[PDB]
């Protein structure tokens, strides 16, 4: 039963690493056409390779520096002093 | 085992048209699979191949009527059809139907020369020309 | 099924199973002979007779169907078999006029997606590969060095991605538009440019290009960290060459032009 | 016209083609590979097989041909 | 017919089914 | 579709030579791909082949005709040529040409035998020697 | 490896080439005959 | 190319071609008459 | 380039034996790899080829001839010879030796019935019985 639970894993993970542009990425993300349900299923079921693919991977780094273009590409230290001066 | 029975049997001239339908009855079991022919007999020469036809649905036609006549199998009816297009003088003879129930995809013997050599053939029907 | 990718009719039935096995007797005379077949017709899964036949390496076959005009899925049918290593097939289809009488081999990957021809696309939505992924690109990929020596005859080169904090105007309509699919395709140009066969037939000094390259990749590496795995293989693979290069020389000469860069400075 | 480090690094890179060459024919034969030469002998069958239908069918043309000189 | 969903999805799973292919030819003999 | 013409019938003896000239129109689409060929028609005697030439390049002749015989295309031209060497009086004949579209590589049916077969052929020219 | 099946390939392309040009030539031979037959029966 | 490790004609293609993948007829047909 | 001469034609009769000598000139290069043979020259009769050896070694000859005749080659000497064993009234032609330069091991042209269609042959030797 484990193995069949890893093959279905291992699919899941297949279809989404043959995402190419941000539609298909968002639809196998959010389950239709930033919701994210597919991605908390998978947590939930952990299914840890579906979200720490590359494809899910850059979605939610998209998230997460929403309004924050150009905080991204900075370096650790500017990010540490940021949160000294927020502090 | 097959039993065969033609029919549609004319006389046209000039460029006419005429389609010879071919009956199988008796054991026909797996017909889809068996490869019919057409073969000729003139009434002063010998037996000559006409059409043969595989379960496949490649088709091979004798040269002296190729382009004209073509034939072709209706599985479901098991029935041969033999439709002729424009007449010849030369096409005026005793046209027998022929089966052989043990044939393959893309068969080597599922020619027309080999359809006079058939397990089984019908009486024959007479196209006069 | 759920999904119908592709009624065939009894005769289209036949040429598909006549092109997938290479029955060319068979092929040759649908083609030559009937009216009623619609040569462009498909399978289960959306392929034509010219990608079965391609995909099997029929050669005689493909030849046969390269000689109907409205045949379709020509450039698929280019990108499969260069992805296949089948030279040949290669040749034949490099001989179409969709090839031969056109630019199309010397085309970015942003001039390719300039018009919306759909001459790659396998079917009706989508092409087989990337849409960035040009056939040198496909070739580079592969490692086939016989095809990029072939594309590279034709014009067609590898052209480099721009720098990642580039502000040129057609960087920031792409990363304002798809980023995942600018940060794609720049892994997809930069994968035939770290190539060991693009590598080594492409530039004049392999040896000072893959080690600039393997630069690059490896901060690209740093700075795109979620695809940091691609560029730091990327990076092993320009390592990699240059490596193999040096251990293929045999006497000293060899020796000091790898690591001088001319002919003891040690530059390399 | 070329450099003596030009002709070195020619010879050394076309060295290097054909050694990567050999290396890929030293991997391992997959599934497709043979899947290829497994479609190179059924094509080879179909033209054969043709081909030896077509001798037949001319020799049956000469038979017919003969009988009628003879008769 | 279809809806944009349905659609990515099918050619989603047309490029699985092709790439599982490939794959499945790149398995040793 | 293909529409084949024939230019260059002359008349000489005692070991001369002579071009034929073979020019494709109309459709000729993938010109470069066909199986063109040369076959003769004696007054007397039937239809003979006389020499072939694939896509690839690859010309066979008769063997009434080799080593003297040779055919060659130009592609871009649209062209078929056949030079004549040494002549004989068992030369002379109504030269047609003959095209065949669906051919590839190393093909079969691409012979001089095969030629008088061809789907498409030329009004022919006379050659007396 | 690669190489031992590319051979095997090549076998069997090479067996393609000689075959065929074989068929091509019995096939000549039968042509012959058909013209010298029919000189003779005419 | 940036290097060149060889432009051919149309028969120095076809000999080599059938050199290649075993074209036997040909290539003694090139050989006996070219 | 080629240059043959054959030697040893004699007249003997009742069950007898005659070796029939064939010299090799000129070019000669690579002359153990030469498909070799012999043909023969009735005087009412057309050319039939009789015998047949390739680089290999392997012989190959008609059914008129099988049995009795026998062929061998002297790679060294660069000579063929012509064994016969016991001879009949149809043995009596202009027998010519003939080679083919560009031969193969188990090459299917050389053959007794292709030796008559040699790039070179010789000038040929009597041999009446
Ligand atoms: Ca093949
Ligand atoms: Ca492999
Ligand atoms: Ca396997
Ligand atoms: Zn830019």
């Amino acid at each position: 039963y484990r193995k069949l639970s890893m093959q279905c894993k291992d699919f899941v993970v297949g279809v989404l690493d043959l995402c190419r542009d941000s539609e298909e990425v968002e639809a196998i993300l959010n389950g239709d056409l930033a919701s994210l349900s597919r991605v908390k299923l998978a947590i939930k079921y952990e299914v840890k390779k579906f979200v720490a693919h590359p494809n899910c991977q850059q979605q939610l780094l998209t998230i997460w520096y929403e309004n924050l273009s150009g905080l991204r590409e900075q370096t650790i230290a500017i990010k540490c002093l940021v949160v000294l001066v927020v502090a | 085992q097959v039993q065969l029975q033609e029919s549609g049997g004319g006389s046209v001239q000039s460029g006419g048209s005429l389609r010879l339908s071919c009956a199988a009855s008796g054991y026909t079991y797996s017909y889809s699979g068996y490869c019919m022919g057409w073969f000729r007999q003139a009434p002063g020469k010998e037996r000559e191949g006409v059409a043969t036809i595989d379960g496949a649905g490649n088709t091979k036609y004798a040269d002296s009527v190729k382009g004209r006549f073509t034939i072709s199998r209706d599985n479901a009816k098991k029935t041969l059809y033999l439709q002729m297009n424009s007449l010849k003088p030369e096409d005026t003879a005793m046209y027998y139907c022929a089966a052989r129930v043990y044939s393959y995809s893309s068969d080597v013997d599922c020619r027309p020369s080999f359809t006079t050599r058939f397990p089984y053939s019908g009486q024959g029907t007479q196209v006069t020309v | 099924p759920a999904f119908m990718f592709n009624s065939l009719t009894a005769e289209e039935e036949r040429f598909l199973d006549a092109a997938e096995y290479g029955n060319i007797p068979v092929v040759r005379k649908m083609l030559e002979e009937s009216k009623t077949l619609n040569v462009n017709c498909v399978d289960y899964m959306g392929q034509n007779a010219l990608q079965l036949a391609v995909g099997n390496e029929h050669l005689e076959v493909t030849e046969l169907l390269l000689k109907k005009e409205n045949l379709a899925r020509i450039g698929d049918a280019l990108l499969l078999a260069i992805s296949k290593g089948y030279v040949r097939i290669v040749e034949a289809i490099l001989n179409h006029p969709g090839f031969a009488a056109s630019k199309r081999l010397t085309l970015s990957p942003c001039e390719q997606e300039l018009q919306d021809d759909d001459f790659y696309a396998y079917d009706e939505d989508g092409t087989r590969f990337s849409p960035d992924i040009t056939p040198i690109i496909l070739a580079a990929h592969c490692q086939k060095y016989e095809v990029v020596h072939m594309l590279l005859m034709k014009g067609a080169r590898i052209e480099r991605p721009h720098d990642y904090f580039c502000k040129c105007g057609d960087c920031m309509e792409k990363q304002r538009h798809d980023s995942f699919s600018h940060s794609r395709s720049r892994i997809n140009a930069y994968k035939g440019l770290a190539s060991p066969a693009y590598l080594s037939l492409s530039s004049e000094d392999p040896v000072l290009t893959a080690l600039e390259l393997s630069n690059e990749l490896a901060k690209l590496a740093n700075i795109e960290k979620e695809f940091k795995n691609d560029y730091r293989k990327l990076s092993m693979q320009c390592k990699d060459f240059v490596v193999g290069v040096l251990d293929l020389c045999r006497d000293s000469e060899e020796v000091e032009a790898i690591l001088n860069g001319d002919l003891a400075s040690l530059s390399r | 016209q070329p450099t003596r480090y030009q002709q070195i690094m020619k010879r050394l890179i076309k060295r290097y083609v054909l050694k990567a060459q050999v290396d890929k024919e030293n991997d391992e034969v997959n599934e497709g590979e043979l899947k290829e030469i497994k479609q190179d002998i059924s094509s080879l069958r179909y033209e054969l097989l043709e081909d030896k239908s077509q001798a037949t069918e001319e020799l049956a043309i000469l038979i017919h041909k003969l009988s009628e000189k003879l008769n």
